[PDB]
């Protein structure tokens, strides 16, 4: 079936341009579809930006007043978005989405790429282990965590034991303060399993090419 | 431009019961060839929007048949015959008949479940962070229902208001609960000056707060 995937720089300076790529697999971009760009702002607000269809014909929202270009490269089976003169109001999650030209069916969206429009500097996170206090380890379950502090821009990825620990996890939305984000995640396991079965938080921050793999050590002797 | 108005804004439904949501457009969405370009989509937490209904009344590709779209002209309805927890999220309508194409503002479907008290856990600053100059105290309030909850921080027994940042999860389809993290950030020097740190969670499941504490420099 058709699969779409956005790629492109996640941080853009005000007054410059955002440039995104959508890679289509499982279907030729010269057949049947309208290839759309859609973005999402805070508040469940979705805005249709435009399309390029299977014949190369385009359409875009008048809200974007001359700032938008939608193009394609049929040899690469990709289509593209350029949005110029960006401001902080263009910060949003950008999606590519194919719908069939004939009936609007078969809607297929990429995973979405966050683009932040900001002058603030890229900053790698510090990743701190959250080890439980002694008094809260004598129950049948135990909760551990990880604090990812001081990074910019979004996003980071966080897994536990390289993804093999996925049950009992809560990863919280980041909070932004002074142009840096902080995010936390908790994981809960059966207490008798820890510390015999180690637990590590794996954090990646693609914008700074940084990864941290932080093993949670108990408080007390290790 | 066409305005797409969804109601209600939010709906809370018990698993197994039906759900019905409305989308009304400011202009008719029938076209010159007898097609009505009206779609419904669901956006689950942390995911992209996904197809449900198209052409006003047709099940889109792969979509469970528990979803039905009805209506015509300007008034459209989405019905879910029997709600499942994985149905939670935000439902949108979209129109493709009138340029520029527009979306409804969304309706959020919440799963109603039995009240649950939070599981509360507090964590001192790490040794690594303490070498930095800063000190963050973290409290998790996990797997509770309903979503409204209150957290209060105390340092040596007195309530502390600045330096507190909170974050809430979306509803979890696995158990229909909510979770919250609260982080109290101090300077290292202020943290090392005081002794006991307390997180108190107040939730409708109990008349008395759940209190979790530690002493700095005790395991």
């Amino acid at each position: 079936r058709v699969q779409l995937q956005q790629s492109g720089p996640g941080l853009v300076k005000p007054s410059q341009s955002l440039s995104l790529t959508c890679t289509v697999t499982g279907y030729s971009i010269t057949s049947d579809f309208a290839w759309n760009w859609i973005r999402q702002f805070p508040g469940n607000k979705l805005e249709w930006m435009g399309y390029i269809n299977y014949s190369g014909f385009t359409s875009h929202n008048p809200s974007l007043k001359s700032r938008i270009s939608i193009t394609r490269d049929t040899s690469k089976n990709q289509f593209f978005l350029q949005l110029n003169s960006v401001t902080t109001e263009d910060t949003a999650t950008y999606y590519c989405a194919g719908l069939l030209w004939y009936d609007g069916g078969a809607g297929s969206w990429g995973q979405g790429t966050l683009v932040t429009v900001s002058a603030a500097k890229t900053t790698a996170p510090s990743v701190y282990p959250l080890a439980p206090v002694c008094g809260d380890t004598t129950g049948s379950s135990v909760t551990l965590g990880c604090l990812v502090k001081g990074y910019f821009p979004e996003p980071v990825t966080l897994t536990w034991n390289s993804g093999s620990l996925s049950s009992g996890v809560h990863t919280f939305p980041a909070v932004l303060q002074s142009d840096l984000y902080t995010l936390s995640s908790s994981v809960t396991v059966t207490s008798s399993t820890w510390p015999s079965q180690s637990i590590t938080c794996n954090v990646a921050h693609p914008a700074s090419s940084t990864k941290v793999d932080k093993k949670i050590e108990p408080r007390g002797p290790t | 431009d066409v305005v797409m108005t969804q109601s209600p804004k939010t709906i809370s439904v018990t698993i197994g019961q039906p759900a019905s949501i409305s989308c009304k457009s400011s202009q008719r969405l029938l076209n010159s060839n007898g097609k009505t370009f009206l779609n419904w989509l669901l956006q689950r937490p942390g995911q992209s929007p996904k197809r449900l209904i198209y052409l006003g009344t047709k099940l889109d590709s792969g979509v469970p048949d528990r979803f039905t779209g009805s209506g015509s002209g300007t008034d459209f309805t989405l019905k879910i015959s029997r709600v499942e927890a994985e149905d939670l999220g935000v439902y949108y309508c979209w129109q493709g008949t009138h340029f520029p194409y527009t979306f409804g503002g969304g309706t959020k479907l919440e799963i109603k479940r039995a009240d649950a008290a939070p599981t509360v856990s507090i964590f001192p600053p790490s040794s690594e962070q303490l070498t930095s100059g800063g000190a963050s105290v973290v409290c998790f309030l996990n797997n509770f229902y309903p979503k409204d909850i209150n957290v209060k921080w105390k340092i040596d027994g007195s309530e502390r208001q600045n330096g507190v940042l909170n974050s809430w999860t979306d509803q979890d389809s696995k158990d229909s609960t909510y979770s919250m993290s609260s982080t109290l950030t101090l300077t290292k020097d202020e943290y090392e000056r005081h002794n006991s740190y307390t997180c108190e969670a107040t939730h409708k499941t109990s008349t008395s707060p759940i209190v979790k504490s530690f002493n700095r420099n005790e395991c």
